[PDB]
């Protein structure tokens, strides 16, 4: 009845690569497209809705870019119910942490304490891990702009440019060519959107199939300002570089 | 039904009320409807067997009065609803009412009787779908040759 | 394979332990028919005949659920017995929190909340019983909701369950929206037993006895039997009529 | 073919098939038989006598519930004792709350709920026995049998086991000879009769005769067990009868 | 055109009953029905016969299965 | 008695993507159809109801049940599975909402706690997914009136137009060309009931079909015209009466 029947996620692969968590990584790569191109003076994060659905109000519904607080912003590609209640626990977990010691949390803590939670699914949780990427674009003024993604396996790693959901290796191989480290913040939103277009099969990807946000320093009196850019703003500066 | 008093029961109690007969007849004389009203109580016997004795009463009764006019009226009304009510099935009494239907069909005694007595006979069978069919249409063809004039 | 097996959605994503328990209604025959009264609620049921191990008096179909709700069940017997603790229990609780009994909308919406959560746990199954509730309610008059193992349910103006309870459907078909009335409007609820009862004889086809029956009124503030006695003088006037 | 295997859940056909499993074993069993009387019931289980290393009068299934339930059972012996456990818990409790005896009436619903609760488990099995119980109370003599799959009726006469099949044949007959009942005394001697017949079937040990009682008139609507010269009588003159 | 319909009721009848069904089914309807025809004694496949055997058919998994768990 | 289960049974798929969420969406599909349409002075809702059994009462049978006074929702899928999550609903928005805020939750937020429930049914081991997809319709001071559309995936979006169930292909093309950014009260209905006919044709009593509107504020339903300036129900379940109505100026 119970006792007969297992569906066990739980045994010690024989490969030292659990089964579940590879085929998360496919998953993932049927999602949409999210780059982050960390600059000296920011993060440039932009992914690129899945939907194209006419019927569908895509415009409102921001379904991949979250702010969660002042410096710190995501964006999912994966599995978006199992993303939902991660964003929660995200949330709250930076409050906390700013109530206690009053300093926004270092971004290094933050994303080991959520990396460490996927892990625990599998060490002895009985549970599916969640099949989620999340890329942490994250700031805080000792270590300056900082960069971390996290894996289904509950592993992070940093970098200076990533990708994640579809087309991980050609977007990785543009901004390998394009990207120089001396590359300012103005510089990579011009190459984000473009090297978007050129991975996917759309003719021009249009800006109500974008979303866009950044973070940076260079905002004034020392201070940290993000802004989640509006479907419309994405459609001019869409027209300055010729997608459209 | 279930019960298996009534069979015995029964068969002696249609007996006794057979030797009666004459006395049910006298009656019968001065108002039909009396004599009728001591029968219903009879045929309305549970078990089959024994209505099939006291079936016998009933075709014996419309002999001697030969033939009623609307005493008959009552007797036709009421077969009709002991069928189409219960019966107990709608076979079950029904073929012991067989007795009692033919009589009508094959009385033909008086010209007077014929005419009236068609409309009304044929009425009743209707909607069963026993052997009454086949003598339904007959009498039917009686009110023909008088519709051919 | 598997998933069909245990209760999980099939890859269909039929609830195949639901489909089996709708056979397993048919399988101990027992037909009902319940038409709604004027202000009453008459449900009548057969009961297969007695063994003379058994005590032909007993019965076990009925439970008196509460002074407004009556229920007959039809179904598989050893669940009768349990489904019935959980209308009388839930009854009770009513009373205390809510202050009044359950009415029949009400409680039928409450049996089949626990009705869906039976199924998802592979421990639990769907009770396996189809519930008859009667009642009269105050609010809607002469009621009668039907239950289903699934946690699905309706109301009916009149409602059969069992084999052959395609020949009763078919009859009260005829009875009820010929006439075009919704339910009998004769007030007295004695010619509203005396006449459910010769719908049944003449639907099935087969004569009943004060041993198949069992005579279920609900009235207003009020669920009882006929007794024994009432039971034989009903059928004297069955046949004559 | 996988709906049987697994416990609790419905065969295609419908209702799990370990509940029929389980029936299996009461038929395997030693005769039991329940006997409804004027007085009051009438218990008697045959006990095989495999061997004389066996004590007399001391491998009794009778157990008492309360003071005036006598309770007997036919098949796997441990799940029995289990379910005996049960009613005493249910009797006890209720006289927690009310202060007085239980009903039968109302022993027979409450036991038989706790079947069901374990038979909509897939993690604890069925029960393997069918039990007759049953005594006099205010509310007069009743008998109940709760069968294995749990359902509980009245009975004029009950019977599990092996030899039901001679002991149902017999007590037809008895009953459609004697509508009016017959006193618990005189259904002692009956008793011993019907069990008589039943080891025909179970002909191959010989046995040891053990009745029970509960009676309105004569144990006063108590149970005890029958025995010295009422019982000895009892197998003296049924052993003509049955010859 | 291969028999005259009779002149019950119209031609446009037959046109009503039907409301998306294919040629395969109407096929189906048109054999049975001229069928019983032969049997009245009547060339003419009468109006009555097709609507009969248009309404038949009607079975398909019906109604009561799907509506305790997909309704 | 616990199962034994201590896993979930739930597993990703060897190609990706859950079993199970797969298998809970058939039902979505197969189950009778649903159509709204958003519109900028209201939503339509509309389904159809059909008797299960002529004997059987068809006004008891509801699809259309309230959340909040202001939203109501209407389901395609299993039955009995939205009963409860409509109860479970109820109770994770009004009190703890009540605590947080005191007030009803507005459309976005009672969306996405509907959200986050389907989720964990599915994660639980012992729990199978609940295999519905509702849409909820409803009002907001912020949002002007908004329909949103929860899959059984846990996964949420707001639409212009929406169909499950069967007919949903077939509806939504329909509906596409007819749908306008100005849109009346009006017409949103009569479109609706337009499209609603092809879906299955026949039996178009208004009875037997069940529409709603989520229309204008009423301080007359709301059953205290003292101050007027209070929000009435801005959800009204209409009546048999009201649909025939709406027949005769399509």
């Amino acid at each position: 009845g119970s006792r007969r029947y297992d569906s066990r996620t739980t045994i010690f692969s024989p490969e030292g690569r659990l089964y579940q968590v590879e085929y998360a990584l496919e998953s993932i790569s049927h999602a949409g497209t999210a780059i982050g191109i960390m600059a000296s003076d920011g993060i440039v994060l932009a992914a690129e809705r899945k939907v194209t659905s006419t019927l569908l109000e895509q415009d409102t519904s921001t379904e991949k870019l979250y702010k969660l607080n002042d410096k710190i912003a995501v964006a999912v590609a994966g599995l978006t119910a199992d993303a939902e209640i991660l964003i929660n626990t995200a949330r709250i977990h930076a409050q906390n942490y700013l109530k206690t010691y009053n300093e926004d949390i270092p971004v290094e803590i933050l994303v080991r304490r959520l990396s460490d939670i996927k892990q625990g699914y599998t060490q002895h949780g009985g549970l599916r891990p969640f099949g989620v990427s999340f890329i942490y674009a994250g700031y805080d003024d000792r270590y300056g702009y900082q960069l971390y993604t996290s894996n289904p396996s509950g592993n992070y790693t940093g970098w200076k440019a990533i990708s994640v959901g579809a087309n991980t290796s050609a977007a990785q191989t543009l901004l390998q060519m394009d990207y120089k480290d001396d590359m300012k913040v103005d510089d990579a939103i011009e190459l984000a959107l473009k090297t978007l277009s050129k991975t996917t099969d759309s003719s021009a990807l249009t800006y109500d199939r974008l979303e866009f946000a950044t973070i940076r320093k260079g905002a004034n009196d020392g201070e940290v300002y993000q802004k989640i850019f509006k479907p419309q703003e994405i459609k001019d500066i869409l027209v300055k570089t010729g997608i459209t | 039904m279930s019960r298996d008093a009534p069979i015995k029961a029964d068969k002696d109690y249609s007996q006794i009320l057979k030797e009666e007969f004459p006395k049910i007849d006298s009656l019968a004389q001065n108002d039909c409807n009396s004599a009728l009203d001591q029968l219903l109580v009879l045929e309305k016997k549970t078990r089959q067997a024994s209505d099939l004795a006291s079936s016998k009463e009933v075709l014996a009764k419309i002999v001697d009065l030969l033939a009623s006019r609307n005493k008959w009226d009552d007797l036709n009304e009421q077969l009709t609803l002991l069928s189409k009510k219960h019966g107990q099935l709608k076979l079950s009494i029904q073929y012991m009412i067989q007795k009692v239907m033919e009589y009508l069909k094959s009385s033909k005694s008086l010209d007077l009787n014929t005419r009236i007595s068609v409309i009304e006979t044929i009425r009743v069978v209707t909607e069963n779908k026993i052997f009454v069919e086949v003598e339904r249409a007959r009498v039917t063809k009686d009110l023909v040759e008088i519709k051919k004039e | 394979g598997y998933d069909r097996h245990i209760t999980i959605f099939s890859p269909e994503g039929r609830l195949y332990q639901v489909e089996y328990a709708f056979k397993a209604t048919n399988q101990t025959n027992i037909n009902s028919l319940a038409v709604r009264g004027k202000d009453c609620t008459v449900v009548i049921s057969q009961k297969k005949v007695p063994d003379k191990l058994l005590d032909p008096t007993t019965v076990s179909y009925i439970f008196c659920i509460s002074r407004t709700i009556g229920m007959v069940v039809n179904g598989p017997i050893p669940d009768a017995r349990n489904a019935a603790l959980r209308a009388k229990a839930e009854a009770a609780e009513f009373r205390y929190k809510y202050g009044y009994d359950m009415p029949c909308d009400v409680l039928a919406k409450r049996m089949a909340n626990l009705s869906q959560i039976y199924t998802q746990r592979a421990y639990m199954r769907p009770l396996g019983v189809i519930l008859t509730f009667v009642s009269v309610d105050e609010e809607l008059g002469p009621s009668i909701y039907k239950t289903d193992p699934a946690g699905y349910y309706v109301g009916y103006k009149a409602t059969a369950t069992g084999p052959k309870q395609q020949e009763i459907t078919t009859n009260l078909e005829n009875h009820f929206k010929k006439s075009k009335i919704d339910h009998i409007n004769e007030e007295s609820w004695e010619k509203v037993v005396e006449f459910a009862i010769t719908h049944m004889i003449d639907a099935l086809g087969t004569e009943f006895s004060k041993n198949d029956l069992e005579v279920g009124v609900a009235t207003k503030d009020k669920f009882f039997t006929l007794s024994a006695e009432n039971i034989e003088e009903r059928l004297v006037a069955i046949a004559e009529q | 073919t996988g709906y049987d295997l697994s416990n609790s859940v419905f065969s295609p056909d419908g209702r799990n098939f370990q509940v029929e499993y389980a029936v299996k074993a009461v038929e395997n069993g030693t005769t039991s038989i329940g006997i409804k009387c004027n007085d009051g019931v009438v218990f008697a289980v045959e006990k095989l006598i495999t061997s004389k290393l066996l004590v007399p009068q001391k491998n009794v299934k009778i157990q008492v519930v309360d003071r005036h339930i006598g309770c007997v059972y036919s098949g796997l012996i441990p799940d029995g004792r289990h379910l005996v456990n049960r009613g005493r818990e249910e009797a006890a409790s209720f006289k927690k709350l009310y202060k007085t005896p239980i009903p039968i009436p109302a022993f027979a619903d409450r036991l038989g709920q706790y079947v069901q609760a374990h038979t909509l488990y897939n993690s604890v099995r069925p029960f393997g026995v069918s039990t007759i119980f049953g005594g006099v109370d205010k509310n007069g003599a009743h008998l109940y049998m709760l069968e294995p799959s749990g359902s509980y009726w009245g009975y004029k006469g009950a019977a599990t086991g092996k030899g039901r099949q001679s002991a149902k044949a017999e007590l037809e007959k008895l009953v459609d000879h004697h509508p009016e009942g017959l006193s618990a005394r005189e259904a002692v001697k009956q008793a011993a009769k019907i069990i008589y017949l039943a080891h025909e079937d179970n002909k191959e040990k010989d046995f040891e005769l053990e009745i029970s009682w509960c009676s309105l008139s004569e144990t006063n609507g108590l149970h005890k067990f029958v025995k010295g010269d009422l019982l000895q009588e009892a197998i003296d003159f049924a052993q003509k009868e049955i010859n | 055109s291969k028999m005259s319909l009779a002149p019950e009721a119209d031609l446009d009848s037959l046109i009503i009953r039907n409301d998306s069904l294919s040629g395969a089914v109407i096929a189906a309807i048109m054999q049975e029905a001229g069928l019983r025809a032969v049997r009245k004694n009547r060339y003419v496949i009468l109006q009555s016969d097709l609507e009969e055997a248009y309404a038949t058919q009607v079975k398909t998994d019906n109604t009561v299965d799907k509506f305790d768990f997909y309704k | 008695m616990t199962d034994r289960y201590s896993f979930s049974l739930t597993t990703f798929s060897p190609s990706g993507k859950l079993g199970q969420i797969d298998y809970a969406l058939t039902a979505v599909k197969q189950g009778v159809t649903s159509l709204g349409i958003k519109a900028t002075n209201g939503v339509v809702i509309a389904t159809e109801k059909k008797s299960s059994s002529p004997l059987a009462m068809s006004e008891t049978l509801s699809k259309v049940s309230l959340l909040t006074p202001d939203i109501g929702a209407v389901y395609s899928g299993m039955g009995p599975d939205y009963r409860v999550l409509v109860d479970k609903s109820r109770k994770v928005a009004h009190t703890s909402y009540k605590r947080i805020y005191g007030e009803y939750p507005p459309t976005k937020l009672l969306v996405s706690e509907v959200a986050k429930i389907m989720q964990e049914a599915t994660q639980s081991g012992g729990v199978r997914p609940f295999g519905v997809s509702l849409l909820i319709a409803g009002h907001d001071e912020f949002n002007g009136f908004s329909l949103y559309q929860v899959d059984p995936s846990g996964s949420y979006f707001p639409w212009k137009a929406t169909a499950i169930g069967k007919g949903s292909v077939a509806a939504k093309t329909f509906l596409e060309k007819r749908w306008n950014d100005e849109l009346e009260l009006e017409d949103a209905i009569h479109i609706a009931l337009l499209t609603l006919k092809e879906s299955v044709e026949g039996e178009f009593n208004g009875d037997t079909i069940e529409l709603a509107i989520i229309g204008d504020e009423n301080p007359d339903l709301l059953g205290y015209t003292g101050i007027p300036t209070d929000k009435g129900p801005r959800f009204r379940k209409l009546t048999s009466q009201e649909i025939n109505d709406r027949l005769e100026a399509l």
